[PDB]
RNA sequence: CGAUGUCGGCUCGUCGCAUCCUGGGGCUGAAGAAGGUCCCAAGGGUUGGGCUGUUCGCCCAUUAAAGCGGCACGCGAGCUG
RNA sequence: GAAUGCCGGCAUGAGUAACGAUAAAGAGGGUGAGAAUCCCUCUCGCCGUAAGCCCAAGGGUUCCUACGCAAUGGUCGUCAGCGUAGGGUUAGGCGGGACCUAAGGUGAAGCCGAAAGGCGUAGCCGAAGGGCAGCCGGUUAAUAUUCCGGCCCUUCCCGCAGGUGCGAUGGGGGGACGCUCUAGGCUAGGGGGACCGGAGCCAUGGACGAGCCCGGCCAGAAGCGCAGGGUGGGAGGUAGGCAAAUCCGCCUCCCAACAAGCUCUGCGUGGUGGGGAAGCCCGUACGGGUGACAACCCCCCGAAGCCAGGGAGCCAAGAAAAGCCUCUAAGCACAACCUGCGGGAACCCGUACCGCAAACCGACACAGGUGGGCGGGUGCAAGAGCACUCAGGCGCGCGGGAGAACCCUCGCCAAGGAACUCUGCAAGUUGGCCCCGUAACUUCGGGAGAAGGGGUGCUCCCUGGGGUGAUGAGCCCCGGGGAGCCGCAGUGAACAGGCUCUGGCGACUGUUUACCAAAAACACAGCUCUCUGCGAACUCGUAAGAGGAGGUAUAGGGAGCGACGCUUGCCCGGUGCCGGAAGGUCAAGGGGAGGGGUGCAAGCCCCGAACCGAAGCCCCGGUGAACGGCGGCCGUAACUAUAACGGUCCUAAGGUAGCGAAAUUCCUUGUCGGGUAAGUUCCGACCUGCACGAAAAGCGUAACGACCGGAGCGCUGUCUCGGCGAGGGACCCGGUGAAAUUGAACUGGCCGUGAAGAUGCGGCCUACCCGUGGCAGGACGAAAAGACCCCGUGGAGCUUUACUGCAGCC
RNA sequence: GAGCUAGCCCUGGCCAGGGUGAAGCUGGGGUGAGACCCAGUGGAGGCCCGAACCGGUGGGGGAUGCAAACCCCUCGGAUGA
RNA sequence: UGGUUCGUGGAGCCAUGGGGGAAUCUGGGCGGACCACCGCCUAAGGCUAAGUACUCCGGGUGACCGAUAGCGCACCAGUAC
RNA sequence: CGCGGGGUGGAGCAGCCUGGUAGCUCGUCGGGCUCAUAACCCGAAGGUCGUCGGUUCAAAUCCGGCCCCCGCAACCA
RNA sequence: CCGAGGGUAGGGCCCGUGACUGGGGCGAAGUCGUAACAAGGUAGCUGUACCGGAAGGUGCGGCUGGA
RNA sequence: GUGGGAGAGGGUGGUGGAAUUCCCGGAGUAGCGGUGAAAUGCGCAGAUACCGGGAGGAACGCCGAUGGCGAAGGCAGCCACCUGGUCCACCCGUGACGCUGAGGCGCGAAAGCGUGGGGAGCAAACCGGAUUAGAUACCCGGGUAGUCCACGCCCUAAACG
């Protein structure tokens, strides 16, 4: 059947970039807690050009 | 006249259609003078908040003249009679000696070619704008603004109209299509005659997928529901409310007035 | 009750006997034929359809007879639902 | 030592189940330490509106090559999408960005909010939508519309040359639009050819033949030619287009009424550039040479594509902004802009490869899901259908045998035809086309594919229309009549209704419990009540604000009923809502009669009665398509029987019509009648309606239903009542190799006993040790800390005239 | 967290081939003029048969599956809500 | 209405959102309703070290652990997944 | 089986809960109006209060046991 | 070829019969009421409409077969 | 044909006053309505009676007649428009063109039906209050369709001279 993952790269940015997170109060502070944590990553990687 | 179909389908045979015998050859509109891109959405900035609004054809604007007192002696000859998609009349494009073209809501008896005119000036004839005062007491009028210089704003819909009844002072009073009595100010505009398409309401959808065309979105009963979605919801098979009748959001829905009542309209309403 | 699947049907059965049939027998208000009733006897047999989910029962057409009950109202790690 | 404890390790089932589609394999030769599995060749089979080909998303080295096989591969592995390394992605024209705007987002102004923040006209961001200049070949092992070859374009910038008042983010025009049906001419694509080109081939009885087989094109500037789209030209007057305007708009006169003329596309042609089969020889994993100076011509079918803003009809009335044309304002007119020709300038990002899938989404080389374009040939009425097949791509990454039970899938049957079963569930009969011919009823459309019938191949003769062609041959579609031939059977294979009668419910097409319910449930047009005068009512939000609606009573919100026909009776006592400037009560406040506490007092400080005091409640009416409600007991007619009539008690009023053992009937298989040999169902009645009944609508209703019941016909393996055959498993051999379960085990029957159902206790009976295929009676077999039931002063969801608060309204 | 699912907004795309033949238009008839009736044309429809596509009706298989919703036969819709 | 031990209590003091609304030393607040007396302070403007809190960081010590412990990580761990 | 309502003149109903009196309508019987009947008018009659038991000074009335009558209930399995 | 007739299938008319049901008719002395005939004690009749145990009543309009 | 005449003949639009009912303002009390008699009902929440304003619908007093017109049904304030039938005179024109009339077609009071209006009065049904043995009637107080308009059906009658 169709599964739940259909992945888009422009979703993935838009909905969980590092511009996002930083546009408010509850996602800034999500970049706060991946760093504190020592998170490689604090927002998920979506590539392409 | 209303156009009538045979039943070769089901909802083919109580199904009804408008005569379109008064739009003259002009079925596509007028740029320029509208159409303005219209909006669709069946809600707030979010939310849904009325329900069942949606699908339906896609539809331009026709930004018309709601206010006549723009070109005060100004005449303007009738060039057309069109199709509006967003209200039940029809509307009237006119053009004015000024160059300028405008679109008035279709009164009935409006012939293409006619001379028609806004202003204290003005004959007591079908198309014509006056201010309430100078219009003869008894005649049949629509388009009528509120307050002065707001804007057209009782008596637009299909085959509508006010009748003048007296004055008094600065007022003239009114009786508006739901047969209330409203005093009026003088000064308002108003503009003489019915509003004519008046065979709307003659008009049968005939099938679901019509009310859809329209953007109308199916509507469900509170016995349809269960008890968290509607007062009416549930209980087992069937049930005859077991309360007053109500609405979702639980004021009774059969005789509870609306109105607040010390709104300071009132003292200028003598109706129902 | 940290689970003994619960009606009926189907399939496969097996056992009890307080025997429906057939075998033996006493009494009969048993002439004979056919019955009634009781005793001995379970070796085998104990039909096909209509209605009902039905068990049971009421019918239809037969038959030697169309027996009753136990087996977790026998049998769902066998089926049906 | 126990916690269905936690982590780790190793057992058991077990050499068991399985090895992921039943599209299918065989052989010969290579390579190798090692081949069913890799490379090659011959044969066989499968897909072919794909299982072929090209894009988009996603993926991110998987692409190419050399070297490798420990792991990854459900077996093997010399092979690989795997390991090591090295290569490989080339753009002014393709796509995206130095262009535009949509929803939406952001947001200077502004408004709002305890803070965080929320709204927000302008502007900006935002794309498969708009705008915009590259076509055909050739090359690499791997990229090419990117490199190269030919032909053809677009922008800027700087020049000269020639024109003109040039000139804005501003005015106007355009861009610019729906659905269905379509005309004319075109191309794509295809079929035919006795014509042209071509290696070749006479086979096995015949054929050297208009024999067989193969191929007969692609791009192409200007200029033409055929289609076809766009558009009227002047002169005045002007108050509108938010400054201006010669532009646009409006009024008035002339000339055209036409595509005549200008343009703008498409298509044919075109200078010229390229391609070019079969077969044969070769050594590649694969491609190369020759065939070739290849030929490159004529007919025919023909789009859904192009001309494109084409036309016709309809109602539900079908983006925006820029590019582009124009008009003028600031300004400038040694500027500038337009046109012609030259030279120069032309960045950033993507490009490999997978891509209906072993490379994407499903933990897997997963029988699943995944948007767009192409998708040939014959035959079948048509087609993207179906059977075979081009090109192209596969044989589904464990094999070999055997020929039991049993399972799955399939085929056939004597005789009977539903006796099967909850039920014809399943399976069968039916089946395409043409022609005859079709009932009740009906809303006059339908019912209708009703039902029931016949026809269907090939051959020859005669013959009617068109289409392309000149009015002709041919080529191609539709037809008619007449003789005859063959078989069991002519839509000879594949795709392709079984039919009727009669009830229930719902009118109808729709919708729904993603993953056990598709229905009689939801929706539905339509009907009625009800609120709403517009800063509407209502809804979301503390607000600002937004929806409603850029709507205005023929409109919008709420409620219920649910096409349509005939209809919807009585009760306002209670509850609701509606209407009532009286009255009663009623909080804060007003008011202070009177009293209290302190002071030597002036004073300061407390309570406090009349009386004035709102909505609300009480009170007075109305309102049932508002919440709801719509009786009991005795008697009576000149056969009995029954009761039109009567008495009496109560009510707010006492169930009308129309239905009725019903989706409602307990007693119940009621009682007759009908279907049957037989009928707890079904159908027609009766009415004693436990416990119908009129908008939680009443009784009907043509049509419609994968709904539900009853019946008959046809036909059958459903059954009497089974039998045989096929194939995939099962079984045996080689290869890989799980699982839940498991206190331990050396794990028999009976009759007893035991916590009351014993392999384990007693007595007796039986029984040598260990396996393999099978059947499931048992281990109160596995699986889930029972779902039911009860318990816990456990938890949630729901209700209301439970309590108490809150929003909201007054 | 609406990359599954539910609704709405913006912007594009898809629906082979067949049947049936509404209005309308034309001619004819009819009348004082009509309605109306015949043909022919015409191509309407939550119209019909049926691929794609979207569904999920009945039966069987699958049940440590190919699959944590699948497979096969059968079936509904298929210009529309 | 909040604060304080103070839950309306005899309920003051301190703070306040609403209404009323002064005085400048013979002026005002306070000492638990209120009043008298006797006393204490001097509101409606601001600043002010030190003693007090913490432990990302460095240092010392341990009747603290010793790789199922000790921080989740002694090991390239907030990693693989 | 459980629960709660009811048996009063011929008929239908009050009378109980706060014990002492049995009342209403109809019917019936005698008289009148009428030719006659009904209607109407004037008088009258009629009740072991379901039975058993006693509580009391005293029971239709209060409390028990039975007897018919009526309505409700009987759920989860 | 045709053809009596047989078979199949679907209709049209007619007759017989059917639980139950609608009204009709006739039947020496049953129940209920008083509609009409005298102004029949509400003048009657009427077409239609609703309502009612029954005759009937009422609404609308008409008639002289009444003043 | 020429020339005139009467008429509620028909259709559409417009308009006038009297009267009822409701609304508001005034003034004013203790009863009003209604019947054979009463009652229901309305009225101290300010009725009835009277005055002033407003709204709305329907019907047209006197003229009016025992009258006129129409084919019947039917037709009544006034105005204008559109239109039918009809009679008198003059004897001018055509010149037998005539009568009836199965069927057909058209009209057709009231009631009723469909769709949308409008709704003052009256008023089937229905609800009360009286009357009665009982009244689903006659009397009284309420009151919905309908009565009125538009369009479309219905085709009946003591449609009667
Ligand atoms: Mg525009
Ligand atoms: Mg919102
Ligand atoms: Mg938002
Ligand atoms: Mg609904
Ligand atoms: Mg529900
Ligand atoms: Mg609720
Ligand atoms: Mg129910
Ligand atoms: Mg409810
Ligand atoms: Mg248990
Ligand atoms: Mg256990
Ligand atoms: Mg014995
Ligand atoms: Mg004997
Ligand atoms: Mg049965
Ligand atoms: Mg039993
Ligand atoms: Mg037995
Ligand atoms: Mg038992
Ligand atoms: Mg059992
Ligand atoms: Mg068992
Ligand atoms: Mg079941
Ligand atoms: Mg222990
Ligand atoms: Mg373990
Ligand atoms: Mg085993
Ligand atoms: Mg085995
Ligand atoms: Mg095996
Ligand atoms: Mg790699
Ligand atoms: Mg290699
Ligand atoms: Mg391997
Ligand atoms: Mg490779
Ligand atoms: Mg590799
Ligand atoms: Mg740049
Ligand atoms: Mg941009
Ligand atoms: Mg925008
Ligand atoms: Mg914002
Ligand atoms: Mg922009
Ligand atoms: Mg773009
Ligand atoms: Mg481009
Ligand atoms: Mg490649
Ligand atoms: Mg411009
Ligand atoms: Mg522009
Ligand atoms: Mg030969
Ligand atoms: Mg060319
Ligand atoms: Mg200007
Ligand atoms: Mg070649
Ligand atoms: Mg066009
Ligand atoms: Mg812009
Ligand atoms: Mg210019
Ligand atoms: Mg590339
Ligand atoms: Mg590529
Ligand atoms: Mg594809
Ligand atoms: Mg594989
Ligand atoms: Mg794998
Ligand atoms: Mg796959
Ligand atoms: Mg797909
Ligand atoms: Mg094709
Ligand atoms: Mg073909
Ligand atoms: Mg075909
Ligand atoms: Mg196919
Ligand atoms: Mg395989
Ligand atoms: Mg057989
Ligand atoms: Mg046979
Ligand atoms: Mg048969
Ligand atoms: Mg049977
Ligand atoms: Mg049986
Ligand atoms: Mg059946
Ligand atoms: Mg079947
Ligand atoms: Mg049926
Ligand atoms: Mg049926
Ligand atoms: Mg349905
Ligand atoms: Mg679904
Ligand atoms: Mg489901
Ligand atoms: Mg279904
Ligand atoms: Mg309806
Ligand atoms: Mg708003
Ligand atoms: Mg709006
Ligand atoms: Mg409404
Ligand atoms: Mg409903
Ligand atoms: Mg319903
Ligand atoms: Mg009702
Ligand atoms: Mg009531
Ligand atoms: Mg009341
Ligand atoms: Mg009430
Ligand atoms: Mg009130
Ligand atoms: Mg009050
Ligand atoms: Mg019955
Ligand atoms: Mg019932
Ligand atoms: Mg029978
Ligand atoms: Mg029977
Ligand atoms: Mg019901
Ligand atoms: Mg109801
Ligand atoms: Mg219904
Ligand atoms: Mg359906
Ligand atoms: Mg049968
Ligand atoms: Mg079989
Ligand atoms: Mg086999
Ligand atoms: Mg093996
Ligand atoms: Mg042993
Ligand atoms: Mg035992
Ligand atoms: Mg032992
Ligand atoms: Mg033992
Ligand atoms: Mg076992
Ligand atoms: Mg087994
Ligand atoms: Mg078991
Ligand atoms: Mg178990
Ligand atoms: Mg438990
Ligand atoms: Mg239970
Ligand atoms: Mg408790
Ligand atoms: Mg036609
Ligand atoms: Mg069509
Ligand atoms: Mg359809
Ligand atoms: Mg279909
Ligand atoms: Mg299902
Ligand atoms: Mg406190
Ligand atoms: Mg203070
Ligand atoms: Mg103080
Ligand atoms: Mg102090
Ligand atoms: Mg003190
Ligand atoms: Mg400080
Ligand atoms: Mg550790
Ligand atoms: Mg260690
Ligand atoms: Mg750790
Ligand atoms: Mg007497
Ligand atoms: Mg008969
Ligand atoms: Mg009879
Ligand atoms: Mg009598
Ligand atoms: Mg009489
Ligand atoms: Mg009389
Ligand atoms: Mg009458
Ligand atoms: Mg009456
Ligand atoms: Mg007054
Ligand atoms: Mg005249
Ligand atoms: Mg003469
Ligand atoms: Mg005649
Ligand atoms: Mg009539
Ligand atoms: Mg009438
Ligand atoms: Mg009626
Ligand atoms: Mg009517
Ligand atoms: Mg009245
Ligand atoms: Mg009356
Ligand atoms: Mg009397």
């Amino acid at each position: 059947m169709k599964r739940t993952w259909q992945p888009n790269r422009r979703k993935r940015a838009k909905t969980h970039g590092f511009r996002a997170r930083m546009r408010t109060p509850g996602g800034r502070k999500v970049l706060k807690r991946r760093r504190q944590k020592g998170r490689w990553r604090l927002t998920p990687a979506v590539r392409k050009r | 006249a209303v156009k009538k179909f045979k039943p070769y389908t089901p909802s083919r045979r109580f199904m009804t259609v408008a005569d379109f015998s008064e739009i003259t050859k002009t079925e596509p509109e007028k740029s320029l003078v509208k159409p303005l891109k219209k909006t669709g959405g069946r809600n707030n900035q979010g939310r849904i908040t009325v329900r069942f609004r949606g699908g339906g054809h896609k539809r331009l604007y026709r930004i018309i003249d709601f206010k006549r007192w723009d070109k005060v002696g100004i005449p303007a000859k009738v060039a057309a009679i069109e199709y509006d998609p967003n209200r039940s009349a029809r509307i009237a494009l006119l053009h004015y000696v000024d160059g300028e073209k405008r679109y008035i809501i279709a009164p009935d008896g409006l012939q293409v070619g006619q001379q028609v005119v806004a202003g204290p000036d003005a004959p007591i004839q079908v198309g014509n704008a006056l201010p309430l005062r100078f219009i003869p007491v008894g005649t049949v009028v629509h388009a009528v603004e509120l307050e002065p210089k707001k804007g057209a704003k009782l008596a637009r819909a299909a085959g509508t109209s006010a009748q003048i009844q007296g004055r008094e002072g600065d007022y003239v009073i009114l009786r508006l299509p739901s047969g209330e009595l409203r005093k009026v100010h003088g000064e308002c505009y108003a503009t003489v005659g019915a509003v004519g398409n008046a065979d709307h309401k003659n008009i049968v959808l005939g099938k679901a997928g019509r009310s859809r065309w329209l953007g109308r979105r199916p509507h469900v009963r509170g016995a349809a529901m269960n008890p968290v979605d509607h007062p009416h919801g549930g209980g087992e098979g069937r049930a005859p409310r077991g309360r007053p009748p109500a609405s979702p959001w639980g004021w009774q829905t059969k005789g509870l007035k609306t109105r607040k009542r010390r709104k300071p309209s009132s003292r200028f309403i003598i109706a129902r």
